[PDB]
């Protein structure tokens, strides 16, 4: 009752070297266990888009002399690179949770999360409003969505039961 | 030799005839395209000709393989020429 | 001293002829549908459809 | 400035001057190549929308 | 990201004037250099040949695809650069080379279009992506229509687009009708023994390959590629090619095909004797693409082809988009502009040009021997593994009309050189204002990765072990 | 060797700078700073190019 | 009772009928109202198959807003005609009457999977055994056609409604972005 | 399959055949989509499926969109050219 997956899934498949975490992981899962790093990623890709456009005004100018350009462009240069500093963010958390680069710190976090959701009498994935097929469905939406980022941004919102692997 | 072999014969196989094929080749492949006024019904009306020139082909083809080589030849023949 | 640096060069190239020998072979060698299709959901088995779904309709 | 223009084959091609958008060379019968008259110049607009 | 860039744009372009035009496609120029940078580490979920389903049976991810949409991204960046950078600051090509407000959306929407293909896997994702990027095709066309050329070919490009796209559209039902299904997977090669799926899988590979400028059908796409404009013709050129052929060559339902052998042939022949005795640049630079989208035609009858396609995809995108640039460049040397759109045409008018930035000349020549098939220079391996693979499996006839077709389509790529090195009266002595700093550099870049790009052939085929097999 | 791909690929660089001065009728040392600039560019696309096959190659050992 | 039994053929001569009705017109905007007739005889036989939910979207969205684009766009433009004259388009009739037969036929064609082309054909016209419906009690609910499409347009294509509301969105942006002339 | 089949083929060949005047060609490019849309419902009908019934109302509004796109095309090039040939583009 809402907890049956009812399908056949790959078991611990790993698509690297390392062990996987996740299938598709959780959006607030990923944003938990991103890395500092990840953050300076985030921040290296808010500061780059507009001295970027400025760097790219100083090589060739609009109007044949040298000035900088408006806030107006500086304000959306700094959404678009907060933008793709989310995304390039979000692509490399949740390629530790698929165990293709190292992931050897979050394991221990999940090791010590799927104990602590026994502890508290709770559902390993969570509780979700959904029925179970529309649970199965929009998990076969939101698997394996962070291939093809170029395209489109699409993330995993639902507490579906699967996410390859055991019990 | 050095007027009817070396400089007559050997050229209209070599660098002398072959600009003259071409030439021939390449005037009749432009003016396929050239008669009509209105571009829009000739390339209308050449969509039609080859899904059904092609379809007409392969009816031809699985039968017997031999009987529709001298058609391509025709057509190379008309296309080029 | 000239005939063993012809050995090793030739057995440095009889080795990128295995290793294309090889590479060749592996194309053409056929793929699980967990490899060749998606990962996750390993089984080409359907049972798409189901709200009026009638039992007996499996095999 | 040449004598004589070359075309690939050897063929003698027009040289395009400004000389040759007329009302004789407009609506000529020819292939869409080798051709001069081009609908969009600026002396063949002269105030297209006025 | 290409859709968070269109919500973002089209409200940003609304908001903004005419004048701001050019520096918003500065934006979005740095904007996708960003996505190739910080996003490209998504090469690693692709070892040995792994292939995802996304969104459920809908789109497949490969990393074939994933190399097509690194190429789209690539090639884009340097379109972008051309609209939106300036070539001199005169009061010339200010009125000869400007955007208009809402290019870079039907750019956007052009390349999303075209990457929904490659990805796709279904056959209702196949329609749709290829009405969203002919419909973008459309209207790139017509948005310069203050011009009687660029509308005429607008007009005639949406009519034989119309067909073609009902005739793909046929052939996605007529397959419809004999297996309630929507997937060339499901085929899995017992079926295509017992069911006669041929004229279904070839009518559907003609009426997706007819857009490209196969030969039967090719005058029109000769006409549209002269009539439109000089920024705009190197964008429609080289999409719906790439996009449209890394479908036909991901899924391979086109082998043993006798048509598609008979349109090769055609198409091989009609192309190299087809440009021959032209006059105007962008016909004698549209016949080259119709012998180079040849060479694909062939690769459709193969198996396994993946390594073929790819290196001479990059190789003619880089020649392609390197001989556009340069025809660009000699706008400066020319004594005669006309029509203002398209301002260079007469292949004689860059006949001075040794004499006037000779390494415009030396540019223009590596760039045109690459054409040729010279070893040096990358176009030749292209050429080279194309023949690896025609001779590998049973194609005979096929090589030696490609080696002959080969040995024609020279001749009208060497006049390009002949007209170029030539004596011109009156030269250049000096030039007050100079060239785009950062956007010759792409030129220069361009042309580094012509000439010492056989430098890579070893890594790349390593790495072409590695993630594809 | 990782360093002769770095100073190969900066030579890659200097060509494109040296090239795109000559293109713009300038002299070859114009601005001598941007050959720094691509230099460093162009190697930088050297270090992932390296690295990329690197990995493959330890990909290509484990197999066994 | 068996004077409702030859309907869709009917429609199917009815439909033929309009067709040559479109093509051969001295008017214009004649033969788009003939047009409108047409898709008024594809919601008969859209009723008549058992889609009668289809005919209304049909007179709803080609009727009600493609042919108003079209009858709107020939009132204020200039249009020129000539009539169907015999004397240039005599020229035309052989090819017409080869790719009838030719087009016919292999339209005809691949609903068959024989080898033989000749069998491929009969396939085609041996249709006169009458399929039988039969009472299944398995379904509890009035899922309609159109709620089906409401949960495969939403769940397993959603991905597809959604790049279809990118080419909506383009559908708005064309059309005005041609006809803007911005300042 | 027959009235889809003869629509599509008869609305084909007069398209191809115009050469009176241009909304003719328009009208045979929609009565085409309508014989292809006529073909795959019956498939859908005969099959049990909603399936082809998807591709039907996807393509209905593509076709939509194609009227939209290519009328604005005609007034783009109507705009230049005060009236339009006979014989065509
Ligand atoms: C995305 C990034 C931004 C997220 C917004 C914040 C959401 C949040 O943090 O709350 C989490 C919150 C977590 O809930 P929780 O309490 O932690 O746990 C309970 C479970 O979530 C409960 O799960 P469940 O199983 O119990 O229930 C099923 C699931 C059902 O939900 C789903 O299944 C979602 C299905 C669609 C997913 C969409 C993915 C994004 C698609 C983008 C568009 C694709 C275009 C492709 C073009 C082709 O959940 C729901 O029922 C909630 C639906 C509520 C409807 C209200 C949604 C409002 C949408 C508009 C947001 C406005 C934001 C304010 C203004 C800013 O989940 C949600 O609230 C769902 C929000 C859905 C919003 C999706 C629309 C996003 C559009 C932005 C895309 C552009 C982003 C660009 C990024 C650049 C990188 C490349
Ligand atoms: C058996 C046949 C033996 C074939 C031998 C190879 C022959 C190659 C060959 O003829 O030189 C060429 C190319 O011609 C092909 O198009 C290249 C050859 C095309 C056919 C390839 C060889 C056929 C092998 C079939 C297997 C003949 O044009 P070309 O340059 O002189 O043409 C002209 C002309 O000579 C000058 O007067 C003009 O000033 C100049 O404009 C120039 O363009
Ligand atoms: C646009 C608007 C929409 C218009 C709709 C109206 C019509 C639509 C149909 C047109 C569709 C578009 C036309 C496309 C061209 C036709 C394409 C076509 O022939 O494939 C043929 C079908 O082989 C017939 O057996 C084909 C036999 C077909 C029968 C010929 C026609 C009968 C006319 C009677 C008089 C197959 O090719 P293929 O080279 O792979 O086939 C070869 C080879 O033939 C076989 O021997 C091999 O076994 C096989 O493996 C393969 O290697
Ligand atoms: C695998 C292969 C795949 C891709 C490889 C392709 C490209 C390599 C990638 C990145 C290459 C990055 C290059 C950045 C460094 C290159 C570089 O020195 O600056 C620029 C060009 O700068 C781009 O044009 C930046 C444009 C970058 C776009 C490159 C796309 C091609 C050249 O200096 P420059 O002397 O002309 O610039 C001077 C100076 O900056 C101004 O102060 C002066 O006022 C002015 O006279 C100007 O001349
Ligand atoms: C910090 C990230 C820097 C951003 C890099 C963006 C690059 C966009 C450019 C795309 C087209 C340019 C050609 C790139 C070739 C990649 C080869 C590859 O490796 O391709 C392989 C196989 O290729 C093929 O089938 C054949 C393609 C052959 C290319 C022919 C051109 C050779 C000359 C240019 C290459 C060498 C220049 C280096 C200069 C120092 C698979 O692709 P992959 O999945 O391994 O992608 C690698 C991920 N990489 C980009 C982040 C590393
Ligand atoms: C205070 C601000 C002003 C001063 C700036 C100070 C900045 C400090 C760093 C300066 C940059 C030095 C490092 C880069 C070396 C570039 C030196 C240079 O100027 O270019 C070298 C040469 C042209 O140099 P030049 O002798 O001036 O000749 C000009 C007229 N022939 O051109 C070439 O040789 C290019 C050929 C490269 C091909 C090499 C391929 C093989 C590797
Ligand atoms: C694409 C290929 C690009 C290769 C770039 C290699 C860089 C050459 C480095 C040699 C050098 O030192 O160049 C310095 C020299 C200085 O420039 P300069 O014109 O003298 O400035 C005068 C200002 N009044 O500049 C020069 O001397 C000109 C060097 C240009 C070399 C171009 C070669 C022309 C074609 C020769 C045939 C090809 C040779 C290789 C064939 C194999």
């Amino acid at each position: 009752s809402s907890s049956t997956p009812l399908v056949k899934t790959s078991v611990n498949y790993s698509y690297g070297d390392y062990p996987l975490i996740d299938a598709d992981p959780h959006f607030k899962r990923v944003v938990g266990y991103m890395r500092p790093s990840d953050y300076g990623v985030i921040g290296l890709a808010t500061a780059a888009l507009p001295a970027g456009i400025c760097f790219a005004e100083w090589l060739d100018p609009v109007k044949g002399k040298f000035a900088r350009p408006s806030v107006k462009f500086l304000r959306v240069a700094t959404m678009l690179g907060f933008a793709v500093g989310f995304g390039a963010a979000y692509a490399r958390s949740s390629l530790r949770f698929f165990g293709v680069t190292e992931n050897a710190r979050e394991y221990k976090k999940d090791e010590a999360q799927m104990a602590a959701r026994k502890a508290a009498g709770l559902e390993p994935y969570g509780t979700s409003s959904l029925t179970p097929e529309l649970q199965e469905i929009a998990a076969k939406n939101s698997a394996h969505s962070i291939a093809g980022l170029f395209i489109f941004p699409w993330f995993n919102f639902v507490n579906h039961p699967y996410h390859g692997r055991e019990q | 030799i050095a007027h009817h072999v070396d400089k007559g014969s050997l050229y209209r196989l070599g660098p002398v005839g072959i600009n003259r094929l071409l030439n021939k080749a390449s005037y009749n492949v432009i003016n396929l395209s050239s008669n009509t006024r209105s571009s829009l019904s000739m390339n209308s009306m050449l969509i039609l000709i080859t899904i059904v020139s092609l379809l007409l082909l392969v009816l031809v083809m699985n039968v017997n393989f031999i009987i529709v080589i001298p058609v391509l030849i025709s057509i190379l023949y008309i296309l080029f020429s | 001293d000239i005939l063993n640096e012809e050995a090793k060069i030739v057995q440095a190239l009889n080795n990128q002829r295995e290793l294309t020998i090889k590479m060749h072979e592996l194309k053409r060698e056929e793929k699980d549908y967990a490899h060749s299709y998606s990962p996750l959901f390993s089984d080409p088995v359907p049972q798409g459809g189901s709200i009026g779904k009638a039992p007996g309709s499996s095999r | 400035q040449d004598p004589i223009p070359s075309g690939a084959l050897g063929q003698k091609v027009p040289h395009v001057d400004e000389s040759h958008q007329d009302l004789l060379f407009r609506t000529s019968h020819m292939v869409e190549d080798l051709e001069t008259y081009d609908e969009d110049s600026p002396i063949n607009t002269s105030d297209a929308n006025t | 990201m290409l859709i968070l860039a269109i919500i973002s744009l089209i409200t940003f372009v609304s908001m903004s004037k005419l004048s701001d035009n050019r520096a918003i496609i500065r934006l979005i120029n740095i904007y996708l250099i960003l996505v190739l940078v910080l996003d490209s580490f998504l090469y690693l979920l692709f070892l040995n040949n792994q292939t995802y389903t996304v969104m459920g049976e809908l789109l497949i991810f490969n990393s074939f695809t994933f190399y097509i949409d690194m190429l789209i991204y690539f090639i884009m960046i340097v379109i972008s650069s051309l609209y939106g950078y300036n070539l001199y600051n005169n009061n010339l090509y200010k009125t000869l080379f400007e955007p208009k407000k809402e290019l870079i959306i039907l750019f956007l929407i052009n390349i999303l279009g075209a990457l929904l293909i490659v990805h796709s896997n279904d056959f209702i994702t196949l329609f749709v992506a290829i009405e969203l990027q002919s419909y973008s095709i459309y209207l790139i066309t017509a948005i310069y229509n203050s011009s009687y050329k660029a509308s005429k070919a607008s007009m005639l490009y949406f009519f034989m687009g119309g067909i073609l796209s009902i005739l793909i559209a046929y052939s996605i039902n007529t397959y419809y009708s004999v297996l309630n299904s929507y997937t060339l997977h499901s085929l899995d090669s017992l079926i295509i023994n017992t069911l006669d799926l041929n004229l279904i899988l070839i009518a559907l590979s003609l009426g997706l390959l007819f857009k490209i400028g196969i030969a039967p059908l090719h005058k029109w796409l000769i006409s549209i590629y002269e009539n439109t404009p000089i920024l705009i013709t190197i964008y429609i050129s080289l999409i719906p090619k790439i996009s449209i052929l890394s479908y036909l060559v991901l899924s391979n339902i086109s082998i043993n095909s006798l048509v598609i052998s008979i349109l090769a042939i055609l198409t091989l022949l009609v192309g190299s004797v087809g440009g021959l005795l032209q006059i105007k640049i962008k016909r004698l630079l549209a016949f080259s693409g119709l012998t180079n989208a040849g060479y694909m035609m062939l690769l459709l009858l193969l198996n396994n082809n993946e390594f073929s396609y790819l290196y001479y995809i990059t190789q003619y995108s880089i020649s392609h988009l390197a001989i556009f640039m340069i025809i660009i460049f000699s706008i400066y040397y020319i004594n005669y502009i006309n029509n203002q759109y398209n301002p260079i045409i007469y292949v004689n008018q860059l006949k001075g040009l040794i004499h006037d930035n000779a390494y415009l000349v030396l540019s223009m020549a590596i760039v045109v021997f690459s054409f040729i098939g010279i070893p040096p220079l990358l176009g030749f391996f292209g050429k080279l593994n194309i023949l690896m693979s025609i001779l590998n499996n049973g194609y005979y006839f096929i090589s030696i009309v490609l080696i002959v077709a080969s040995l024609i389509s020279a001749l009208y790529y060497l006049y390009l050189l002949n007209v170029s090195i030539q004596d011109k009266n009156n030269i250049l002595i000096n030039s007050n204002e100079t060239v785009s700093s950062v956007l010759s550099y792409i030129l220069s870049s361009l042309i580094i990765l012509i000439t010492f790009g056989f430098i890579y052939n070893s890594l790349i085929i390593d790495i072409f072990n590695v993630y594809f097999n | 060797a990782l360093f002769t791909s770095l100073v190969g690929a900066s030579g890659l660089g200097f060509a494109t700078k040296f090239l795109s001065n000559k293109i713009r009728l300038k002299p070859a040392g114009y601005y001598p700073l941007g050959y720094v600039f691509s230099g460093v560019a162009w190697a930088g696309l050297g270090l992932v190019l390296h690295n990329v096959h690197q990995h493959s190659l330890e990909v290509l050992e484990k197999k066994k | 009772m068996y004077l409702t039994y030859y309907f869709i053929e009917i429609t199917i001569f009815l439909a033929i009928l309009c067709t040559i009705f479109i093509i051969s017109a001295k008017n214009p905007m004649v033969s788009i109202l003939y047009m409108i007739a047409l898709f008024v005889i594809a919601a008969m036989y859209l009723y008549l198959i058992g889609l009668g939910i289809f005919s209304l979207l049909y007179i709803m969205i080609y009727i009600g807003a493609i042919a108003v684009l079209f009858l709107f766009i020939i009132t204020l433009l200039d249009i020129n005609s000539t009539e169907l004259s015999v004397k240039s388009n005599i020229r035309d009739l052989p090819l017409v009457l080869i790719s009838l037969i030719v087009l016919t036929i292999s339209g005809l064609m691949i609903y068959s999977n024989d080898s033989i082309l000749i069998n491929k054909l009969l396939e085609a016209f041996g249709n006169d055994y009458n399929t039988i419906i039969t009472q299944d009690w398995f379904n509890i609910e009035n899922t309609t056609l159109l709620t089906t499409i409401g949960n495969v347009l939403l769940t397993n294509n959603a991905f597809i409604l959604l790049v279809l509301a990118i080419v909506l969105l383009l559908g708005i942006i064309g059309p005005i972005s041609i006809t803007m002339k911005h300042k | 399959m027959f009235i889809g089949t003869i629509i599509l083929v008869l609305s084909f060949l007069g398209f191809v055949f115009n050469r009176r005047n241009i909304i003719l060609a328009f009208i045979c490019l929609e009565t085409m989509l309508l014989g292809i849309n006529l073909i795959l419902l019956r498939n859908s009908v005969l099959f049990d499926d909603i399936s082809g019934s998807l591709f039907a109302i996807v393509i209905i509004i593509l076709a939509g969109v194609e009227s939209a796109i290519g009328l604005s095309l005609l007034v783009s090039y109507y705009r230049l050219r005060g009236v339009i040939n006979s014989y065509g583009i």
